[PDB]
């Protein structure tokens, strides 16, 4: 949606604002041909693969991420089964003592 | 259900921690708790108090159960630390009265040296000893199995079916083996001194020492000797898995202004309040928190502090002798 | 120092953007224009700001501008910063707020090796500027 | 956002008791960054993550003095091996644990 | 001024770094010299172009300086 | 110049932000502080430090300034740097770096197409006043 991460909530339950997926899958990019500034290998391996591995990195391309902090990953969250009238509905992890 | 699972189990060290964490709690400063004793309720209730069984009046944690109270308190005693002692349960090696007094499962610590049937050391001291193994025989816990070792395997409770002769006679670990006789290598832990034994110990608990008195001397104790990689291992409150605590105060300690009436007519409840305020003459005073001696209930705020137990019972009138005590045995 | 870059795709989803490799380049910037002025505050833009209060030490030193001593009641100083004359500072002396009898002197807060070990100063001369104190240390009245 | 209550003079400020809390969590941070090391390609973090009190350094040489452990994200050697007491265990099969993925450990006590 | 923060570093993959924390120092480096001149700056080296345009009254309130003409057309 | 926008805050795991918008924001900080600032910046900080070589022909401007060797037995030379209707430099000359007979000179490094080939700059002029600006390319010395 809009600009300032677009329709804040929906108003209808706050907090944060919904996320529409936009580009969605395909190659990684190439990277600029080298991507390794010194070709270093950086912790075990070199630079041009790995030493960033990861899917979720801020492009500034986006204002996806915002700031500080950090992103939670609420796709893989270990759920409480039993707990306060919240809770988060179908759990995740149950506590089975011996 | 198909989702991860976690098995997990607080550890029966935390529980020993949490009762050092209610010892220490014991000071005059703030940050430092400190509970009263309250004793009160005069007046009797309804009139088949002072016959057998009936049951008080269950006692209610509400406002209006609390509001009462304070109108009928009729005396109060502070809890010094010093009257406070860590205790565990006691099994006399040897004696009759307890059950299975010659055999023994697989850890479980055993006082012995304290009455003629059990000699070992002379020079009393009360010796201890947790008991590491025992001989294998009989059939013992989980449906049959047979052995010993496999029984240990699968978790299992081994109970020997053999008596074992003679009390644990060394001062250090492991005194069994090392000799064709029988008998299971029980290791000491500390020592009893005489002096405590006769106050502190009742039959029924066995004192093990604060990691403070243990300072300011080890000897007494008989911990003056110990393996210790550490360079102390000095609380060994740890080491026996000290479950609980023990309070006693003798009930001439306790304050009653009155003086004839908790006499004549006995206090029927009992309850502990903690870190009351004093007497304020008006809402014009700054709040201080309670200390000194006494505190004729007089001089406590209503609802002044939070109140952890109440106890309600039949009359429990008391004599005035210099001997009569408290117990108030916490489990924490 | 018209050298300064920009730092990536500035706009959209995209699959354009700097690599996290940004900060680099938004590290860069703040180094240069911080070399802008390597020690170097001046006052003359906040010139004034700074001594209102009282009987101020008011150091500027090893680089700042910083004083008025504006309404004065002042007795004011200023102070000084020890060697090293890599010839840089600045100072307001009683700058364009009115100056009075409060004056200063260089020596009058603390003189380290500065201020030539002279003492005192001169009734309100503010109108103007009163002094530039000098770069580097050493230094009297300034010239 | 006190002074609006009169019936804090009451039992002095303090309250958490008239929420009746009677329930304590801690949680911590563990970053890849602090352990560099076991933070490679393929570390699978099979289970066990414990909780404990009042550890204590390596020693140097055995005979020495001892001291209180207060430096975060103590590597496991350094420890004084069964150092301090252990208050708590758990069983999490795998976790996962790659780098540069902090991790965020929740544990609630009704103590 | 040369106060500020270095906000960490591209080395490899890698870890260290504040990873989006370093705004709050990031502010301060932009926070530095915003306010470092703050209520204030240079008006001789940009004080010279403008005023080579019309004679209009051309603000240079409050701070700074503006319109140096260098150049013809009645001189504001 | 109090223009730029603080780019927001933080916020843990986060709720609103640049997302992705910060630069060109973030880029801004820059603009009015280079743009207001951008050519001409402040030499007499940083510009007695450069000479402390010889006679040596070191050419500080078309920014700011540099040489004054803070030291005696330069030689000092000095360049104007080129022409062409900017009207933005300065320097800072000897000042507090003191030099004796080093001078510097506008010819010594080569001031070349204006100045009117008038002479250098003092010789061991040391204290005080300082040898000031060529606007534009053109200075006879314009101090």
């Amino acid at each position: 949606k809009l600009t300032p991460t677009g329709e804040i909530e929906h108003d209808s339950v706050t907090g944060e604002a919904i996320y529409e997926p936009g580009p969605m899958a395909g190659v990684k990019y190439p990277l600029p041909d080298d991507y390794n500034a010194e070709n270093n290998n950086s912790i075990f391996q070199g630079q041009l693969p790995s030493e960033r591995r990861k899917l979720m990195s801020p492009l500034f391309d986006a204002s996806g991420t915002t700031f500080a902090q950090f992103r939670d990953l609420v796709n893989k969250r270990l759920k409480d089964n039993i707990g306060n009238p919240r809770d988060p509905e179908n759990p995740t992890q149950v506590k089975i003592d011996e | 259900d198909s989702s991860v699972i976690y098995r997990a189990i607080v550890t029966s060290k935390f529980r020993t921690e949490k009762m050092l964490n209610f010892y220490n709690s014991i000071g005059s400063g703030p940050d430092k708790n400190t509970i009263f004793i309250t004793f009160g309720r005069s007046e009797p209730w309804s009139s088949n108090e002072n016959e057998v069984g009936f049951a008080p009046p269950y006692p209610t944690d509400s406002v209006l159960g609390v509001t009462d109270m304070w109108t009928h308190m009729m005396g109060t005693v502070k809890v010094l630390p010093s009257m406070l002692d860590a205790v565990i349960p006691r099994r006399d090696w040897g004696d009759t009265r307890y059950p299975d007094p010659y055999t023994f499962r697989i850890n479980d610590i055993v006082v012995c040296n304290s009455a003629p049937y059990n000699a070992t050391e002379s020079g009393a001291g009360w010796l201890v000893y947790r008991c590491l193994d025992v001989p294998d025989t009989g059939m013992c816990s989980i449906a049959s199995l047979t052995d010993k070792d496999e029984c240990l395997k699968l978790g299992g409770k081994w109970t020997p079916s053999a008596r074992s002769m003679t009390p644990p006679e060394g001062r250090g670990d492991a005194e069994g083996t090392i000799e064709p006789g029988d008998g299971y290598v029980w290791e000491y832990l500390f020592e009893i001194p005489p002096d405590v034994s006769i106050n502190r110990c009742t039959n029924e608990y066995i004192v093990v020492p604060w990691p403070e008195e243990l300072k300011e001397d080890p000897t007494r104790w008989g911990y003056e000797d110990n393996l210790t990689w550490q360079q102390d291992d000095f609380g060994l409150i740890y080491r026996v898995k000290a479950n609980t605590i023990r309070f006693k105060a003798y009930l001439d300690s306790v304050y009653f202004p009155e003086a004839a009436l908790p006499g004549n007519k006995g206090f029927r409840q009992i309850s502990i309040i903690t870190n009351p305020l004093e007497a304020k003459a008006h809402p014009n005073d700054p709040n201080v928190k309670a200390e000194k001696d006494y505190y004729d209930p007089e001089d406590l705020m209503r609802h002044s502090g939070e109140m952890i137990y109440m106890e309600n019972r039949p009359p429990i009138i008391m004599a005035m002798d210099q001997t009569e005590e408290i117990n108030i045995l916490f489990t924490f | 120092m018209k050298q300064n870059i920009n730092i990536g795709n500035v706009v959209d989803d995209g699959t354009g953007d700097y690599l996290r490799k940004g900060g680099i380049k938004i590290n860069e910037n703040f180094d240069e224009l911080y070399y802008e002025l390597g020690d170097g505050d001046v006052p003359y833009s906040a010139g004034a700001w700074k001594t209102y209060n009282a009987s101020s030490g008011q150091t500027l030193t090893a680089e700042w501008g910083k004083s008025y001593a504006i309404n004065t009641s002042s007795g004011r100083v200023t102070i000084n910063l020890p060697k090293g004359t890599v010839n840089d500072y600045n100072k307001v002396i009683r700058a364009r707020d009115v100056f009075a009898t409060w004056n200063v002197n260089p020596v009058t807060l603390v003189a380290a090796s500065g201020d030539t070990i002279k003492g005192s100063a001169v009734p309100v001369e503010i109108n103007v500027r009163f002094s530039d104190l000098e770069l580097v240390y050493c230094a009297p009245g300034r010239w």
